[PDB]
């Protein structure tokens, strides 16, 4: 359960992260592909070059994803209805890779924002990406 | 093959410049406070009640830089890893019951943790390198049989 | 030895009494709304966007009862159960990437399914020859290799 | 996250548990050491014989425990926090036999309540015993 300390915790962070969405995205699937080969597998029709132009594109599509997702805080599911349907039914994305993003992605804010990641916020946007991860994999909470 | 020269120089100049101290004192509260089960193994390591008394009490402080010197057992021999976490696998499975999956949150903070130390110098392909490092570490520590 | 002659009675009796079309249904039903991601390997079942809609989902019903009867291949011959699944563990693994811990929850259900049907006599000795078996089954259902 | 919807079911199921504690609690841990041999490893001090008096007695102590949490439904954490140390510090039992209880209780369920044990009230204990076993095994929420 987020708890309003976790929600504020969130919103710091992101706060950060707004006005980087595309170039924290590009590095997030950057990480991913690169420390996890595998997670490429899903992306066959794309210019997978490192650092190409689809990469940032669909980077900023996720991140974009994710501020989404920290507006709507509270009802997290609704604002991600949408990508659940596509992740869960139809792509099927087997759930551990999440983990490998949301783990791509902390990765990112430490390098970029390392004071900011204290345990304690660290704890609540692990927490936070947790809830993301289970809505796009769909859950009967 | 293991590793390839070029992990192999990812890992082994990246642990030339790091405080086994700080880093492994840092890796180890921050286990414990974003993975709060983890602190049931534990038991003996006084307080432990808060973010702040983890971060703050000694004994993980410790412990936590005993664990990165371990980590540097693995980076002197890359290629023989399993047989050096050999006794090490023993104790954290056969005799501290320990969940095999805790050995991959460990080695998650770990390198979240040298990302944050080491910025933009903690490159995809480094942090690619790393993961192959943290990663066979956690798979020697599970032994099945023998 | 798979199972023991014991085990064997309370398998193939308790089966004899199976009306695989109503507990085959139940069991598939119950699996997609206690367990609602399983939902996701089941897309072209039509509707199954709510509890009552599974229950009177036609597609549900009819893969329902082949589950079933697949169960009744396993009870036929306990100690070949491997070799009989050998078709379905391809197809659930290499071909349909299913998680294989869900034909644990799906065993789980069966059993709980089995347990509302038979009342007393789905006894503590019965149950356990039963989870051996659907146990037996889910781990067929998992190739690593050839 | 346990609805309304959840915590009524929960209290429906548990109002044909009352009165009857130490039965169902008893076939609770029978159909457990029975059907899971693994789980007696914990209890070498204990008189297993199928139904003795240690088992009963256990039993009772542990749907008792259950019904606890039915009453502090909203906050079943401190409700549990003594237990919660006892099960994760102390006695450190591995969660996998949370789930194997949890199981073997739902079975007890079925066999004297099945009726009632419908499909969606099924969902709600078990999103409940869940809630319940992450407390005595310990989680940042
Ligand atoms: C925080 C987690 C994630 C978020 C917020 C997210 C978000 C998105 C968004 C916004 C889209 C665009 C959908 C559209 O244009 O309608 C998308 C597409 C897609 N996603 Fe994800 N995603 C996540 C995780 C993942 C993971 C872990 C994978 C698997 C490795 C994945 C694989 C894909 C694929 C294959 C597409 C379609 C891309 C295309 O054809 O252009 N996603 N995602
Ligand atoms: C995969 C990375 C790990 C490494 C390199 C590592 C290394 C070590 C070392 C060197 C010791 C011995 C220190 C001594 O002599 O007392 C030790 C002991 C211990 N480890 Fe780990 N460890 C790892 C992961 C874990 C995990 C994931 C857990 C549990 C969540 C854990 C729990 C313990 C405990 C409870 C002890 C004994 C504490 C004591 O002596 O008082 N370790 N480990
Ligand atoms: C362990 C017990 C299971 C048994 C005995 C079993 C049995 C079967 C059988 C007999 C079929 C073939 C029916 C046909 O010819 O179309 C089948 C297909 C299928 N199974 Fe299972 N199954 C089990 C578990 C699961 C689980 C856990 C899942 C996923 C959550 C699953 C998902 C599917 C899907 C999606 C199909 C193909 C559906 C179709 O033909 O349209 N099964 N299984
Ligand atoms: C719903 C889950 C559970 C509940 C509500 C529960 C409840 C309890 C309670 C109330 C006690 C008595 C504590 C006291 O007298 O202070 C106890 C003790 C104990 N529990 Fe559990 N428990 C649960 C799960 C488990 C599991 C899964 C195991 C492992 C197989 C386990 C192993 C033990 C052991 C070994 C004791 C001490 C018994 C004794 O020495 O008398 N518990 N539990």
């Amino acid at each position: 359960v987020l708890s309003p300390g976790d929600k504020a915790n969130v919103k710091t962070v992101w706060s950060k992260v707004s006005g980087h969405v595309e170039d924290y995205g590009a590095e997030t699937l950057e990480r991913l592909f690169r420390v996890y080969p595998s997670t490429k597998t899903y992306f066959p029709h794309f210019d997978l070059h490192h650092d190409s132009a689809q990469i940032r594109t669909h980077g900023k599509k996720v991140l974009t994803a994710i501020g989404e997702a920290v507006s709507h805080i509270d009802d997290i599911a609704s604002a991600l209805s949408k990508l659940s349907d596509l992740h869960a039914q139809t792509l099927r994305v087997d759930p551990v890779n999440f983990k490998l993003l949301s783990h791509s992605f902390l990765v990112v804010l430490a390098v970029h924002a390392p004071s900011l990641l204290t345990p304690e916020v660290h704890v609540s946007l692990d927490k936070f990406l947790v809830a993301v991860s289970n809505v796009l994999t769909s859950k009967y909470r | 093959s293991d590793f390839t020269q070029e992990e192999r120089q990812f890992i082994v100049n990246l642990w030339g410049r790091v405080d086994v101290e700080q880093i492994g004192a840092e890796a180890l509260a921050r286990l414990l406070i974003v993975y709060p089960w983890t602190q049931r193994f534990f038991s003996s390591f006084g307080n432990l009640s808060s973010p702040s008394a983890i971060l703050h009490n000694a004994k993980v402080h410790a412990h936590g830089k005993k664990v990165l010197t371990s980590f540097g057992e693995a980076v002197k021999n890359l290629d023989q890893i399993k047989q050096t976490f050999a006794q090490l696998s023993e104790l954290h499975s056969d005799k501290l019951h320990v969940d095999p999956e805790n050995f991959k949150l460990l080695g998650n903070i770990l390198i979240i943790v040298l990302a944050a130390h080491f910025g933009k110098d903690f490159t995809p392909a480094s942090q690619a390198a790393w993961q192959k490092l943290v990663s066979a570490v956690a798979h020697a520590l599970a032994l099945r049989y023998h």
